[PDB]
């Protein structure tokens, strides 16, 4: 899908959920 | 619990 | 899902709940892929050993749920089965090996601000996020603990294991078509994927596009939570090549 893995409530407003910095954060 | 009824529409 | 939180609404506008007709009752996860496939765990359908065989008119697809049991008018949408696609070689009989499935739905179901499909990786994002250490997300309306259910649907983030350490936690064979997640019982941080959570997504946010793809399926694992256990999921990108073919070819 074009737009596939980006959520209407979330990255299309430029807001992040509670935990997704736990996951950004171990990706080193 | 148990689950609340679904509408009939989607039984058949 | 054990040790997990509750989710926030619109936080996995994937996650789909694979439902019984009668009796009615929550049977595993799925996800969307596109307006008209589900991704889920073979094992969810066909499981010879339980006598467990459901076809397409067996159950119904409910999508863009939060709570459990409740019927969210407006917001759901629930689905009929066109046709179930398990692959060829999934094998029951000895480990789980390629536990995987693809569901058609009759009719394209239309996206909302809680329904949107996950994407599925390509080889790059693969190789790029699948590493020890990096931290996938779990969703599921399972089991809180091995031995009770949530109102909604929970999350929990753990870290994927290296090769050797979830070889060695077991004594069933495990394959190139699965990896396994979770803290080590060192680590002071626990949770884990439970009965009625399989066939759910594994997913992981891409630092480079920022989307989030579908890295795993739940498959199985000895209890939940177990100190020294971890959790096995179906590899999705290794078997890409079958979804790409039942997608295309029907
Ligand atoms: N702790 C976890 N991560 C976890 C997640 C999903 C699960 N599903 C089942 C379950 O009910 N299954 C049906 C019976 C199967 C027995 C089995 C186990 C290993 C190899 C082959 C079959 C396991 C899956 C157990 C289980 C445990
Ligand atoms: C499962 O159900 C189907 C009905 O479609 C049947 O054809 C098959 O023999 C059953 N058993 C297995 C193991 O597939
Ligand atoms: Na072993
Ligand atoms: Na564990």
């Amino acid at each position: 899908e074009a737009d596939c893995g980006l959520r209407p409530l979330f990255e299309k407003k430029s807001l992040e959920d509670k935990t997704e910095r736990e996951l950004l954060e171990s990706y080193i | 619990g148990d689950f609340e009824e679904i509408p009939e529409e989607y039984l058949q | 899902i054990v040790e997990g939180s509750d989710a926030e609404i619109g936080m996995s506008p994937w996650q789909v709940m694979l439902f019984r007709k009668s009796p009615q009752e929550l049977l595993c996860g799925a996800s969307l892929i596109s307006d008209r496939w589900v991704l889920t765990a073979a094992h969810c359908l066909l499981y010879p050993p339980w006598d467990k065989n459901f076809t397409e008119n067996d159950l119904l697809v409910r999508i863009g749920k939060h709570s459990r049991t409740r019927y969210e008018r407006n917001i759901e949408k629930i689905s009929m089965l066109e046709k179930i696609y398990i692959h060829p070689r999934y094998n029951w009989r000895e480990n789980l090996d390629r536990d995987i499935a693809l569901m058609k739905l009759k009719k394209p179901v239309a996206f909302s601000d809680y329904i949107h499909p996950v994407c599925l990786p390509d080889r790059e994002t693969a190789a790029s996020l699948l590493q020890a250490g990096y931290k996938g997300r779990v969703t599921g309306w399972g089991n809180l603990k091995e031995t009770g259910q949530p109102s909604v649907l929970q999350v929990v983030n753990l870290p994927i294991v290296e090769r050797p350490v979830c070889k060695d936690s077991t004594r069933i064979r495990i394959t190139d078509n699965m990896f396994c997640a979770g803290y080590k019982p060192d680590e002071g941080k626990r949770g884990d994927a439970c009965e009625g959570d399989s066939g759910g997504p594994f997913v992981m946010k891409s630092p480079f596009n920022n989307r989030w793809y579908q890295m795993g399926i739940v498959s199985w694992g000895e209890g939940c939570d177990r100190d020294g256990k971890y959790g096995f999921y179906t590899h999705v990108f290794r078997l890409k090549k079958w979804i790409q073919k039942v997608i295309d070819q029907f």
